[PDB]
């Protein structure tokens, strides 16, 4: 069986509020500064 | 333990293979399309192949071998199943309304009329009327192999299932053949645009049926089904319907009235 | 003689915003009366009202396409 | 309508496979029987190349990329006319 | 043939802790295997392709 | 273990979780995208290149936002987590079904990503038409990468919907009737419904745009035939539905939010909310052509969709009002979620009032592919959607996490958010009104003062979009795990504590027929 | 045009867009008391310690609020689709000009008498004169009489583009295969601007429409001379 | 003039026993022909095979129905 509770059913930890820092970072970082790069994709092609 | 007649379904991948491998069979029509290439292609559809095998083995195992499908549980696969052909009875609509939009109001460059000039149609009275009569046919001996089943004829309902499989692959070989004839392709216009993709589309689900069906007799000829309990066998029944009708409204649609 | 055109007037036969079969209409008419009096030895003066009004409706390019395909032979319509 | 058969009394099993059998593959019989008939190879008609048919914006992901999918070189010309 | 339903259900029904997936023998740890490892695999190698494709060949 | 439990669920919390995580990820994407929309048009000029890559750019904003954002969240995630529980169901009829829906969004994700990617991207608007899409005007992989997007996106959720109305059909209580299931469980149903019946419309559409750009086939191509025109009836006919799916389950959050804030036991005339509902529903595919009244319809046509398009007011007009009077003679707690269903009330009835102007075929001449769309758009699904899914999160996130959120934070970010995004989408009105044309990357100099403004509107909602992210942040740094919740005798899903087991109902509630 | 700062319509230049500036003030009065007044009511609901928590009856109420909104629709409809059918109604025309929408400029034709035909394009803005318009200038403007009912038919060669010219109340989608009709009638001489109105690529944001309104005799001379 | 007439010849339109339409078919177009080339200024003798087709197929009863009609304005045909 799995692990209940507060902090205990997400896919990611709550175990240390830094390292829990850096994954949402990552998380929400990657996925806003997505768009930018790919405008840099389309503009360094031609 | 529950105290409920539900289905609490254990971890599963496929899932995550069913998706993986939408994701290859898409990519792979991509890859075929522009850059001349079949492998994705190919290993998607095995992948899918794969997956749907494994999902449908085992529900087969959680119902027939578990016991699992009570009667609640029997009951939601059947709002299931209905949902599921309503859905697949909108995506035809969309295809026979392209069909009435194109040929009730003839553009100038097919002529202004249709059927457009240069196109000579199939005749109706043909191949056609006689897919016609084969699809009627297993309506009729799938209907047969049900009552066999409920009333615990074994030899009567693989007979039935038997005839009403043979009747799907002879339309489906009759159509191929057709298609093969036919003096005008997908590439002729609209006419052939609507004729190829709508047609195509419901002789892929006659081919998907007739698996179905297929999976059915061989399930019943390991015993699985009860005389009271077969919702596989229904599904399938429910499924074959609904591609004979969608074959009737071809029928008078396409080959009859738009020719 | 029975003309002083200004523009094609409306058609009650055509009277919505699409207006593509109006043009057609009346290019396959001036083409079939062409047709008509070009053979059994008349004149084409009579198939004016047509020409007028098409070649006024009608956007040069389609009858363009339209005279090219009348001559290769391939043009849909029947005449 | 109601046919011109009749039955009713208990529509079951026995039922089913006398339609299947007396009224089903008779039908599917005689349609067969008409159209292995009616067949024989209707002369294909002279080429035109009609602008609306025999369309190409892109060609084939197959072949030579300009022949259809189930081409028969007997009665379907490519965009040029009929193959030798 | 002859109904072999009951000796299937003994096997399903066996408390040995596996999911059902995996519940019918070796055969489906095999089978599990083969469709994961295309997929995955499938799947690097459309992100290789979507890679190339990404870039032109002028 | 890990893999087991979030690769191989079946379990309808945890593929809840999934849906909220892919959704708030879509968002950050779709924030992006608007971010670069406006700072190519907060200064006259050109920023990025032409109307190709700014179109690009357009075009994936509304994707992500529509399809990778709000419905995920509203449907996958409030829906997934919400509608078990409040029926006392166990899990959804087809648990393993149900995670097929969620991972068929990653895949779907990656195509769109990938159209933009490969060639010059697709820069044709979310609706696609040819022969803009076409393989002649945009030749190349692109655009088919988009069709395949929307398809396993459409997959996703056509077997979502079976599986919600399966649910909510077969999985209540033997005692409870549909009529004592709770709105938002409803609000999902009918949404399900609609799904059901207009993506497969969608797909039927969007194949015979890919077979007229890969197969030689000319629905759409007027030289064999074809007609643009066709496309149009076909996508609309989905689209018109789909704007009522992105409204639906968010019409369900504000009743529950409502009804709870205002420390009220029920929602003021829950049949009349049942019939709203149900008669938009209904009404929602009988009016799509509202959106071609430019194309060229005769004007018998135009009449009737000006006409049957203002009847929806009637039931929506049922709903404002019977969340006005649920409120009446509330003991109001001004909770941060309560906030969002009062700016999600006033500011849904304004974008609904300009598509009530936009109804009218006449007006619409003038209106039509301008910003007063846009305004009109983003007041319902930038105010009204949002806001819904905000008050949801807000409200809901101590019963999925089992931590409260601090109070002030969220306050402070309802504030930012609300002069954001009315500083953003307000000036639109005027643009719209004196004739900026919609997907343009530059315009005319007269415009320039109102799309500055725009633009600073846009980085203020931005401000809002990262706070946020700190706020969850905060959240699950400090655990405060939650005690009590009030109100539980009206309110079934927090029954089972913060967060609820892993497996509820196990034990079925027990409800006398009488 | 649009000048800075406008909050509503260009000014109307046909009896028809002067009909839709009435139609609009008399729809956006509406628009603000109806949401002006549910702004009032949230507030009333907040304002007070008075309670009612026990259930309330609506099968009362809502016959209150389904009749009202459904007379105010009314009050919407019968103006909006009075002026619907006037748009509608037989005019006929002194002269029919065709317009060709292509990636990316528009080509005009005057084939009433003679074989007239041109294209315009927008003027870089490289390239203006002084005290000319960014964007909305072209080389060869639409020369066309005013105080005169004008046939305008409109479609396109390439994909959908749309013909707007905002102080006059048009739009008409450029759609090929397809000959869309309006009726254009200028009170006024003039330059009336207008931008295409439906994504068409690269430069959909630069091609615009120009028409020039000119007393017949100048039309005329203008016609000639553009042989 | 391209003449020289025995009787209608066969008209793929109307293969048929029922030849009804043939008949009315041929009245008609005698008689827009006719029409059209009196009113623009033209010959009539353009509409001589039509006139000599329904002259052939039609019961001599029924053409002099449809020209008292004509006469009296209730031919309900479009001419
Ligand atoms: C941000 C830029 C502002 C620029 C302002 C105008 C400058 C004028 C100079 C100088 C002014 C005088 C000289 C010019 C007169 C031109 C008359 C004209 O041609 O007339 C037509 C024009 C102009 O209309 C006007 O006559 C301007 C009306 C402005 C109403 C503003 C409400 C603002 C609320 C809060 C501030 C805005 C942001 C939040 C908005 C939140 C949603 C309303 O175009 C419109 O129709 C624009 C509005 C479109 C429809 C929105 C409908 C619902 C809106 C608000 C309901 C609020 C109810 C509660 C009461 C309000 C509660 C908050
Ligand atoms: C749900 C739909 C949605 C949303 C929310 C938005 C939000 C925004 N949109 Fe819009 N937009 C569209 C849908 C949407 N849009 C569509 C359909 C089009 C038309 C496309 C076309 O023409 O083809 C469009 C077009 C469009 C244009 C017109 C482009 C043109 O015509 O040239 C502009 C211009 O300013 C714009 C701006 C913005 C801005 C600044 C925001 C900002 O308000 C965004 C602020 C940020 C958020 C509101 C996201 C917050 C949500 C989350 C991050 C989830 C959080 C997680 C949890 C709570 C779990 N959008
Ligand atoms: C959340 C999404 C959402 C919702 C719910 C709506 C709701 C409505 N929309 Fe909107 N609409 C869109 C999303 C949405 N729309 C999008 C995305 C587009 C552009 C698509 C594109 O081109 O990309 C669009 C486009 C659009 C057009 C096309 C305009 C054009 O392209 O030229 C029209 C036309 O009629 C319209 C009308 C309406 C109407 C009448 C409603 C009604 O449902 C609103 C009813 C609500 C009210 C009226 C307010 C509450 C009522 C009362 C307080 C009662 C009293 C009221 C009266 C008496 C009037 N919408
Ligand atoms: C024997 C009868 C049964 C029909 C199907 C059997 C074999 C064909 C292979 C797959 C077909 C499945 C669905 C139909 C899709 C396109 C229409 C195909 C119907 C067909 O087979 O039409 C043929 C064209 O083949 C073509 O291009 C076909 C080219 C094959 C490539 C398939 C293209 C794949 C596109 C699929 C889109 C998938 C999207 C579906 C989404 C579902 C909902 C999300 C007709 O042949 P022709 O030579 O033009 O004329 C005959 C002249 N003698
Ligand atoms: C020109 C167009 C061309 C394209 C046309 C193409 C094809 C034509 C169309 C159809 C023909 C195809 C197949 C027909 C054959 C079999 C279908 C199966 C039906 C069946 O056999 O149904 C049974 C009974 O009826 C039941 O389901 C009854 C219960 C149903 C439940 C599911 C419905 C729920 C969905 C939403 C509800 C709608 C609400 C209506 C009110 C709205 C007001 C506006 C099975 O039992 P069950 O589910 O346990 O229910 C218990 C109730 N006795
Ligand atoms: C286009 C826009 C349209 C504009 C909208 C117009 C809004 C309508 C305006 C007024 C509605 C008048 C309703 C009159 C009801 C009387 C209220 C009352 O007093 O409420 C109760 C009645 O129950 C009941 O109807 C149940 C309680 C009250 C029921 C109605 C209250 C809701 C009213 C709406 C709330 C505001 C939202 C307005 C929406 C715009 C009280 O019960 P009793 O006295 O029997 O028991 C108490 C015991 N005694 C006997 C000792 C006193
Ligand atoms: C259905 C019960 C409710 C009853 C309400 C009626 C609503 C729809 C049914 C009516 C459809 C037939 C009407 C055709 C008669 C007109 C002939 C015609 O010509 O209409 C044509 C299109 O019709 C077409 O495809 C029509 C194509 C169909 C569009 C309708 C969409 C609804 C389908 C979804 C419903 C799912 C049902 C599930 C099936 C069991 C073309 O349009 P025109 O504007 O003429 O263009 C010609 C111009 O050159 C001149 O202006
Ligand atoms: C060349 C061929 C390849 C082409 C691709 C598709 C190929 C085959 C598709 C054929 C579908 C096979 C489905 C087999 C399902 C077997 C499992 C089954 O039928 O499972 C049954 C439940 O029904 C269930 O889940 C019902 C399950 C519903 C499945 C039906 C779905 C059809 C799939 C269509 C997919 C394509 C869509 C169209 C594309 C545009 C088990 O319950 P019972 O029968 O009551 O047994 C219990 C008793 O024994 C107790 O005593
Ligand atoms: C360009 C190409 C695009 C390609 C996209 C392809 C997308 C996916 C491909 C791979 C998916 C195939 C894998 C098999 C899926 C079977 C689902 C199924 O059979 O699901 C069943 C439920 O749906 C029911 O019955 C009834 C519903 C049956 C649905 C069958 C699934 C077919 C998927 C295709 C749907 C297309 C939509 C049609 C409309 C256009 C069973 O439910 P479970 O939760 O499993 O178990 C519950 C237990 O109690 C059972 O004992
Ligand atoms: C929603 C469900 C639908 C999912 C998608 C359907 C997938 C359809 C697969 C079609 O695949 C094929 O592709 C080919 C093209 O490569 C063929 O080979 C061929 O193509 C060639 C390659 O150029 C030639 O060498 C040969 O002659 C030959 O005909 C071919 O037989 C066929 O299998
Ligand atoms: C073997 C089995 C009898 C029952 C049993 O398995 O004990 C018999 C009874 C009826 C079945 C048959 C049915 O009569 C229908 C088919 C008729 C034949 O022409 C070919 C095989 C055929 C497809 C079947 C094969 C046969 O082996 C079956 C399966
Ligand atoms: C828009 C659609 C045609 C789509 C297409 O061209 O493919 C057509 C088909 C049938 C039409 C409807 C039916 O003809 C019945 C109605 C006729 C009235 O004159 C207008 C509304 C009316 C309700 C129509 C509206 C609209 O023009 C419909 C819905
Ligand atoms: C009859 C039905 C359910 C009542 C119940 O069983 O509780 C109720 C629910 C909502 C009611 C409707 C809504 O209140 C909206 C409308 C209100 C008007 O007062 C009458 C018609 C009106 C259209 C109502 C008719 C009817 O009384 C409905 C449809
Ligand atoms: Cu041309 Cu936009
Ligand atoms: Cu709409
Ligand atoms: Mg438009
Ligand atoms: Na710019």
């Amino acid at each position: 069986h799995y692990e209940e509770g507060p902090g205990k059913n997400i896919p990611f930890s709550v175990e240390n509020k830094w390292r829990l820092l850096a994954m949402m970072t990552l998380f929400f970082g990657s996925g806003f500064a997505a768009p930018f790069f790919i405008v840099r994709h389309q503009l360094l092609k031609k | 333990h529950q105290t409920h007649a539900y289905h609490m379904v254990n971890p599963s991948p496929w899932p995550l293979t069913g998706a993986l491998s939408a994701l290859l069979m898409t990519s792979g029509l991509t890859m075929w399309f522009h850059f001349n290439s079949m492998t994705l292609l190919m290993i998607g559809l095995t992948t899918n192949m794969l997956t749907m095998y494994q999902w449908w083995r085992d529900v087969i195992r959680e119902s027939t071998f578990q016991g699992h499908h009570t009667p609640a549980v029997q009951k939601g696969l059947r709002y299931g199943m209905i949902l599921f052909i309503i859905s697949e009875v909108l995506f035809f609509t969309g295809f026979f309304w392209a069909f009435y939009h194109s040929s009730l109001a003839p553009t100038p460059e097919l002529g202004g009329c249709w059927p457009p000039t240069g196109i000579h149609p199939l005749n109706p009275l043909e191949v056609p009327l006689l897919n016609t009569s084969v699809l009627l046919a297993s309506g009729v001996s799938i209907t047969w192999a049900h009552h066999s089943l409920m009333e615990g004829d074994r030899k009567h309902m693989l007979q039935a299932l038997f005839i009403t499989i043979t009747l799907g692959v002879y339309f489906t070989l009759l159509q191929a053949s057709e298609y093969y004839e036919a003096p005008f392709t997908i590439s002729d216009g609209v006419y052939g645009s609507t004729f190829f993709v709508a047609t195509g589309f419901h002789g892929l689900h006659v081919i998907i049926g007739s698996t179905f069906l297929i999976v059915c007799f061989f399930r019943q000829l390991k015993f699985h089904f009860t005389s009271n309990h077969h919702f596989g066998f229904e599904a399938a029944a429910w499924y074959w319907h609904f591609v004979d009708v969608v074959w009737l409204f071809l029928y008078v649609s396409i080959y009859w009235w738009g020719s | 003689k029975i003309k002083n055109y200004q523009t094609a007037p409306f058609d009650s036969r055509f009277p919505n915003q699409n207006q593509t079969r109006n043009c057609w209409q009346n290019y396959l008419d001036f083409h079939r009366c062409e047709k008509a009096m070009t053979a059994k030895g008349g004149d084409v003066s009579v198939c004016e009202w047509y020409r007028r009004v098409y070649k006024s409706l009608c956007p040069i390019s389609w009858v363009s396409t339209w005279d090219d395909r009348r001559a290769e032979g391939t043009f849909p319509g029947k005449i | 309508a109601s046919a011109a058969k009749g039955d009713h009394g208990g529509t079951g099993a026995r039922t089913w496979r006398f339609l299947t059998f007396g009224l089903a593959l008779p039908s599917v019989a005689l349609c067969t029987l008409n159209s292995w008939l009616h067949s024989g190879h209707r002369e294909r008609p002279a080429f035109i190349p009609y602008h609306h048919l025999r369309i190409r914006t892109k060609p084939f992901s197959w072949g030579d990329g300009n022949h259809t999918f189930f081409h028969n070189p007997r009665v379907n010309p490519l965009p040029t006319g009929y193959e030798k | 043939f002859e109904n072999r339903v009951a000796e299937k259900q003994k096997l399903f029904q066996e408390d040995n802790g596996l999911p059902v997936h995996l519940k019918g023998g070796a055969t489906d740890n095999i089978l599990y295997r083969v469709t994961m490892t295309l997929c995955l695999g499938g799947t690097l190698y459309s992100l290789y392709c979507l890679g190339w494709a990404s870039f032109p060949h002028k | 273990m890990f893999i087991n439990r979030w690769l191989f669920s079946t379990n309808h919390k945890d593929i809840g979780t999934l849906y909220l995580l892919f959704g708030a990820w879509a968002g950050m994407v779709g924030t992006a995208l608007s971010l670069l929309i406006r700072a190519e048009l907060g200064q006259p000029g050109t920023l990025l290149g032409d109307d190709q890559i700014y179109n690009v750019v357009v075009t994936a904003h509304a994707f992500v936002m529509i399809f990778f954002m709000v419905m995920p969240i509203m449907i996958g995630g409030f829906g997934n987590w919400l509608v078990p529980l409040m029926i006392g169901a166990p899990d959804m009829a087809f648990p393993r079904m149900n995670n097929m829906s969620f991972w068929l969004l990653p895949p779907s994700f990656l195509l769109l990503l990938a159209s933009s990617m490969v060639e010059a991207g697709a820069g044709t608007g979310w609706t696609v038409y040819p022969p803009l899409a076409g393989n002649l005007a945009h030749a190349g992989a692109s655009v088919d990468l988009t069709i395949f997007s929307l398809h396993l996106a459409g997959v996703s959720s056509i077997l979502g919907a079976i599986n919600f109305i399966t649910t909510i059909i077969n999985m209540k209580p033997p005692a409870m009737s549909q009529y004592q299931t709770p709105l938002f469980v409803w609000s999902v149903m009918i949404t399900a419904v609609l799904l059901l019946l207009s993506l497969p419309v969608l797909a039927a559409g969007i194949t015979m745009l890919l077979t007229d750009r890969n197969l030689n086939t000319t629905f759409f191509d007027p030289a064999g035939g074809g007609d643009p025109i066709l496309y149009q009836h076909l996508f609309w006919f989905f689209g018109h539905p789909e704007v009522y799916i992105l409204i639906l389950p968010g019409f369900g959050m504000i009743s529950h939010i409502v009804t709870y804030y205002s420390g009220k036991k029920e929602p003021f005339g829950y049949m009349g909310m049942v019939w709203a509902m149900m008669s938009i529903g209904f009404l929602g595919f009988i009016v799509w052509a509202h959106h071609m009244f430019t194309v060229g319809m005769d004007v018998d046509t135009r009449a009737y969709f000006t006409s049957a398009t203002m009847i929806i007011a009637i039931p929506t007009g049922v709903k404002v009002f019977s969340w006005l009077a649920t409120l009446h003679g509330g003991n109001i707690k001004w909770s941060p979620a309560m906030m969002w269903a009062l700016g999600f009330i006033f500011l849904f009835t304004v974008g609904g009032l300009t598509g009530i102007v936009l109804a009218n075929s006449s007006l619409d001449i003038v209106l039509h592919d301008t910003y007063y769309v846009v305004a009109h758009f983003h007041y319902v699904l930038s105010m009204g959607a949002v806001f819904a899914i905000m008050g949801g999160f807000v409200h809901w996130f101590p019963l999925f996490s089992g931590y409260t959120l601090n109070d002030t934070w969220a306050k402070i970010h309802f504030a930012i958010m609300f002069v954001g995004v009315n500083m953003t989408f307000f000036p639109q009105h005027f643009l719209g009104l004196s004739g900026m044309p919609r997907r343009y990357s530059d315009y005319p100099d007269a415009y320039t003062m109102w799309n500055t403004i725009s633009s600073m509107g846009s980085f203020i909602s931005l401000t809002a979009v990262m706070l946020m992210v700190f706020i969850i942040w905060e959240a699950f740094a400090s655990k405060r795990e939650v005690l009590t919740v009030d109100l539980t005798t009206t309110n079934l899903e927090w029954l089972n504590g913060c967060p609820p087991p892993y497996h509820t109902f196990e034990e079925p509630t027990y409800v006398n027929l009488k | 045009m649009a000048y800075p700062m406008q909050l509503g319509f260009q000014d109307a230049t046909s009896p028809i867009m002067e009909e839709l500036l009435h139609f609009h003030d008399h729809t956006l009065m509406i628009v603000f008391l109806i949401s002006s007044l549910v702004l009032y009511i949230i507030s009333l609901m907040l304002t007070t310690k008075l309670t009612h928590t026990s259930t309330m009856d609506a099968q009362e109420v809502e016959t209150i609020w389904t009749i009202l909104p459904a007379i105010i629709l009314i009050l919407i409809a019968l103006p909006s689709l009075r002026i619907l059918y006037m748009m509608d109604e037989i005019n006929n025309p002194s002269l029919t000009v065709k317009t060709m929408g292509h990636q990316w400029y528009w080509s005009y034709e005057y084939t009433d008498y003679e074989d007239l035909s041109f294209d315009s394009y927008m003027i870089p803005t490289s390239e203006l004169k002084p005290g000319e318009l960014r964007l909305l200038e072209v080389d060869n403007r639409v020369v066309l009489p005013m105080e005169m009912t004008i046939r305008m038919l409109v479609s396109s060669e390439d994909v959908l583009h749309s013909w707007a010219v905002p102080s006059l109340g048009l739009k008409t989608d450029a759609i090929p295969g397809r000959l869309n009709q309006t009726t254009l009638m200028s009170s006024r001489p003039g330059l009336y601007y207008g931008q295409c109105s439906e994504i068409c690529g690269s430069n959909h944001s630069f091609m615009p429409i120009v028409l020039e309104l000119v007393p017949l005799k100048y039309f005329e001379k203008w016609s000639a001379s553009m042989l």
